[PDB]
RNA sequence: UUGUGCGCCGAUAAUGUAGCGGGGCUCAAGCACACCGCCGAAGCCGCGGCAGCCAACGUGUUGGCUGGGUAGGGGAGCGUCCUGCAUCCGGUGAAGCCGCCGAGUGAUCGAGUGGUGGAGGGUGUGGGAGUGAGAAUGCAGGCAUGAGUAGCGAUUAGGCAAGU
RNA sequence: GGGGAUAAGCUCCGUGCGUCGAGAGGGAAACAGCCCAGAUCGCCGGCUAAGGCCCCUAAGCGUGUGCUAAGUGGAAAAGGAU
RNA sequence: UCAAACUCCGUGAUAGCUGGUUCUCCCCGAAAUGCAUUUAGGUGCAGCGUCGCAUGUUUCUUGCCGGAGGUAGAGCUACUGG
RNA sequence: GGAGGGGAGUGAAAGAGUACCUGAAACCGUGCGCUUACAAUCCGUCAGAGCCCUCGACGUGUCGUGGGGUGAUGGCGUGCCU
């Protein structure tokens, strides 16, 4: 099926609004001495060394 | 000599563009559609400007029979005899009379309760 | 105190003091012109009997002759191709009510 | 120019009516023109400048003809065959209350501020209401004669 | 029994009240006959503005009628470009573009102004037009809706460690 | 008036007949052709036409004499009916 | 690509057919009828529009007067038919 | 990492940076003011409460021959062209 009108910006804009990312929630870690932030899913991770910290 | 169009176009449209300020979606923002709304808002505002003195004249009924029910008249009795009694007060004053000054509609009331007749159904 | 004043085929409601613009008049700016009064209402007592409105008036300074607002007319029929574009500017004015 | 009514202007009063052996239609059109505001001289019908309707008695309401058990009040679910049907009669028996608020609410505009204006209306079977602490003003139905 | 004013069965399809517009009305808000008011249009009147025809007297004022309108007929004008002639403006800032404040009965206007801009324009009177687009399933360029959606091209399949 | 089955929101003619076409405004709920009425522009003035005055909705739950019990009003026939 | 291929040229082929045709205001303002037609959706003339000139109420309405019908109605040993 | 950019300079101007005179419309953003989640909207028009801005006068906020922006709410309202 084809649209059948053209969608007015009004509607365009509301559906739209959906496609969106969220932020991820940030934990503090103590490695090598600096504090930084790093998700809660890489905190053992972190705290074991396995993940690189630019 | 060859003519570009551009100046003599733009004049016009940009007095529709600058006409259809406000207006809601494409009728704002393209030519074409703010035109035909122009049309349609200029026919509008035409025809409602004749309307607006019959809306208004049935406001001031309103109001005038408000303020006459409250002292216990009908609205067309009271018009009767106020035409009977001479006095020329038309509506919008009689309305501003009934919202703002009670006591002077209430004599108005009185007068043209003297002025009516004993009978109103009588064949006189 | 007040009154209501006819002129230009309307009435007016008006007091000392007041500025209400009212339908041209053939009269120069800050002369003085004196209108018929349709009632009084002064204090409690109403006055209505068509003679004692007759044996009184309202005097009134004119402050200015001024222009009411653009009106834009755009006559339109479809499937017709008729339009008949207009303007009307109504002349006016300012009338400053100096005593009943 | 013509007066228009302000933020503070509007008051509202409180009328309580008895409709033991009253005709529906009266009591209805007496309560809508009450809650409109039509009686005010300061009435827009821009603005809800009506007043507080109190209805007790509603189950004393006056049917004339046989309207008790020949007049019907519809509603359809929207689902197929979803159409039903209930006489004045078992209307009154069941929710007397009801009557009387469609009734009202037939008379009185489609719009939003008839929407609005619904808020104003409580009406009660019994011959007693809770809103005494307004102290209500008792409201009769009479006619201005001409 | 005779005629009448109202009524009664006759009367009866398939989405949902559905054959008062709705609520509701016989405590008629129904019907018939009389009577009195009012509401009610862009109709008529009141005040003011404009125009066409005609009349009067004047050296343009007054007055009377008229002024919906497609096909179409006639008349009068706005804007753009190039030019003869005459004047005026411009690196102390033209055109163009974006605004404010206004103006005309209309096409429209602003030798009124604010910003941007950097080299040509205005006015009067004539001459000539490649002189005015909203639509031709119109053409060229740019960009929207569908939409961050379908798809990312077979029938074998990739994994780990290290390195760059 | 003709044709058709005097059936068609059928067709063909006549009408110093009307309207629409080329016609806005009010009414008939909506509703080119029905009814009132032909819009030069403005007014927050008045009187009315058709149509209406219980609420929606402006104006009469108007006055007087009677009828209606059928929600007749607010669809229809032969015929039937203390 | 085939009930007669493709390219250029005649060529801007021709279509009683279809679509489109751009700024404004003022005054007036129709027709969908008749005849003819290889004719019916086209066209020619006539009728109705507008502009100019000429002519003046000749136009129009009402009253009165002078006229011809063979309709409605009615009638029939007044005729012809049923 | 580059691309790109911020300082610093050249230039009368970098609102002239080899994506470069002037830089419109469509289209896409960011910030501020009003409004919007009980509501049936040819999306406007006429009334219109509230909020914000602005021009004057008088006091300390309140009107006015005011002007603007947005507008809850009510009435009316069947896109354009052929």
């Amino acid at each position: 099926a084809v649209p059948k009108r053209r969608m007015s910006r009004a509607n365009t804009r509301s559906r739209r609004a959906q496609w969106k990312a969220e932020a991820p929630g940030l934990v503090t870690v103590s490695v090598a001495g600096q504090q930084r932030k790093v998700p809660r899913r890489l905190l053992k991770a972190a705290r074991l060394g396995l993940v690189d910290l630019d | 000599a060859r003519v570009k169009r551009a100046l003599n176009a733009q004049k016009k449209r940009r007095t529709v563009l600058k006409a259809s300020k406000g207006y809601r979606g494409q009728r704002s923002r393209l030519y074409r559609k703010a035109k035909e709304q122009q049309l349609h808002s200029l026919t509008y505002a035409y025809r409602d400007r004749r309307a607006r003195k019959g809306e208004f004249r049935k406001l001031w009924i309103s109001r005038i029979n408000a303020a006459a029910r409250a002292n216990d008249i009908t609205y067309n009795r009271l018009i009767q005899g106020l035409k009977a009694a001479g006095v020329e007060v038309d509506r919008k004053n009689l309305a501003e009379l009934a919202v703002s000054d009670p006591a002077a509609f209430t004599a108005l009331v009185d007068v043209a309760r003297a002025a009516l007749p004993e009978d109103v159904n009588a064949p006189s | 105190t007040y009154a209501i004043v006819k002129t230009g085929g309307k009435q007016y409601k008006v007091a000392a003091g007041d500025v209400v613009k009212v339908e041209k008049l053939d009269s120069e700016p800050g002369a003085s012109v004196s209108l018929p009064v349709a009632l009084v209402v002064d204090g409690a007592n109403v006055t209505s009997k068509a003679d004692d409105l007759a044996k009184v008036a309202v005097t009134a300074e004119v402050l200015e002759h001024t222009k009411g607002p653009k009106i834009r007319i755009h006559k339109f029929k479809n499937k017709t191709g008729y339009h008949k574009r207009q303007g009307h500017r109504q002349q006016l004015t300012v009338l400053k009510v100096t005593g009943i | 120019p013509t007066y228009t009514p302000k933020a503070g202007d509007t008051t509202r009063s409180w009328y309580v009516i008895d409709a033991s052996d009253v005709v529906l239609g009266r009591l209805a059109s007496a309560a809508a023109t009450l809650l409109r505001g039509k009686h005010k001289p300061t009435f827009t019908p821009n603005v809800d400048g009506g007043d507080f309707v109190i209805v007790i008695n509603a189950d004393k309401i006056a049917v004339s003809g046989d309207k008790l058990t020949k007049k019907f009040a519809y509603r359809h679910s929207g689902y197929p065959g979803g159409l039903r049907k209930r006489t004045i009669g078992e209307l009154l028996e069941k929710h007397p209350t009801r009557v009387v608020e469609n009734a009202i609410i037939g008379m009185l505009p489609h719009n939003k501020l008839g929407r609005q204006i619904q808020k104003k209306l409580k009406v009660y079977a019994g011959p007693d209401h809770p809103h005494a602490a307004q102290q209500p003003i008792p409201f009769e139905i009479k006619q201005v004669a001409q």
